[PDB]
């Protein structure tokens, strides 16, 4: 009886800001939301040349795509048809800041997402205005109920040109709109990569891999 | 037992002259990343954040673990507390630490007036 299909299509529009620097993306793409993969492919179609680090973007490109196990309950899965929103915080080390959202809607065997992005604060000489990014390092998000909804926490970082890092604290809150079962506290593990990007990240090719986990055996 | 130790502690200038903070990585198998500096008026827990430029000389020597910063041309208003923070290089030997910082014990500056 599930809505979500062993195979999902995404269609998405990022519109954002970064240092004062508008843009607008589309994305199109296909997963496994059992397996937790998904590819997108991305175009900028206002704004190019973007003259901002393309990684600072790649999360906000859905937990929908998760392998979670049977005893862990499944927030994002059981949102749909109906779907979710999350809203995020991003502190860099540098005092630059993001804050982004995305409306998560499901037609079909497709998920739709209206994301916003916003950025200030990077140093004009910075890893992120001058693009010295090279990708992000794998992660563990910490997931956990407050306030009735699920909220993530995840230590960031961006390896940099040179072997450095650049390092990003990031808080989420997802909201399903309509009464789910919540899970106890867990974690996630990702990966994301650029598979592939033309010369100015005009076209980008994005790969994601999340799998679920507990920290601590359940109750006995 | 892993410390930064910065100096001078405390220190008193004449105006218009140069000051130079080190801080040092001492008892530590880790390596410095990234380098900051804070200045605390007082009272103030707000930060400013000193960028290198202008009266402000910021250098690193990585193979020291150490990191300095040179104010010239000293004012009353430079008056305060510098603070020196770094993060850790990502390596198997210091794994915990590689979102972390650490702080030095701080420089409490007074620049006395001169003119």
């Amino acid at each position: 009886a599930s809505v979500i299909k062993p195979e999902m299509k995404i269609k998405l529009r990022m519109e954002g800001a970064v240092n004062g620097h508008k843009f607008v993306i589309e994305g199109e793409g296909i997963g496994k939301p059992y397996e937790g993969t998904q590819t997108l492919d991305l175009t900028v179609k206002e704004g190019a040349p973007l003259p901002f680090s393309y990684d600072i973007l790649t999360p906000a490109f859905n937990r929908a795509f998760t392998k979670y196990p049977k005893d862990i309950p499944d927030y994002f899965k059981q949102a749909f048809p109906e779907g979710y929103s999350w809203e995020r915080s991003m502190t860099y080390e540098d005092q630059g800041i993001c804050i982004a959202t995305s409306d998560i809607t499901m037609e079909g065997d497709c998920f739709f997402y209206k994301i916003r992005f916003d950025g200030t604060n990077f140093p004009p000489n910075g890893p992120v205005m001058q693009k010295k990014t090279l990708k992000w390092e794998p992660s563990t998000e910490k997931m956990y109920v407050r306030d009735g909804v699920l909220k993530g926490d995840v230590n960031m970082a961006l390896l940099l040109e040179g072997g450095g890092h650049y390092r990003c604290d990031f808080k989420t809150t997802y909201k399903a709109k309509k009464d789910v079962r919540l899970p106890d506290a867990h974690k996630v593990d990702h990966r994301i990569e650029i598979l592939s990007h033309d010369k100015d990240y005009n076209k980008v090719r994005l790969y994601e891999h999340a799998e679920a986990r507990y920290s601590m055996l359940p109750s006995q | 037992t892993q410390r930064v130790e910065q100096t001078p502690t405390t220190t008193t200038k004449e105006a218009g002259e140069s000051l130079t903070i080190n801080c040092v990585l001492r008892d530590s198998s880790c390596a410095l990343d990234s380098t900051y500096w804070y200045f605390t008026k007082k009272g103030a827990t707000k930060k400013e954040s000193l960028s290198n430029g202008g009266r402000y000389a910021e250098t690193v020597n990585k193979a020291s673990k150490s990191f300095s910063l040179r104010i010239s041309d000293l004012r009353v208003e430079d008056s305060g507390t510098y603070h020196c923070k770094a993060y850790y290089s990502w390596d198997a030997n210091c794994w915990n630490l590689r979102y972390s910082y650490i702080e030095g014990g701080g420089t409490i500056l007074t620049v006395k007036p001169s003119r």
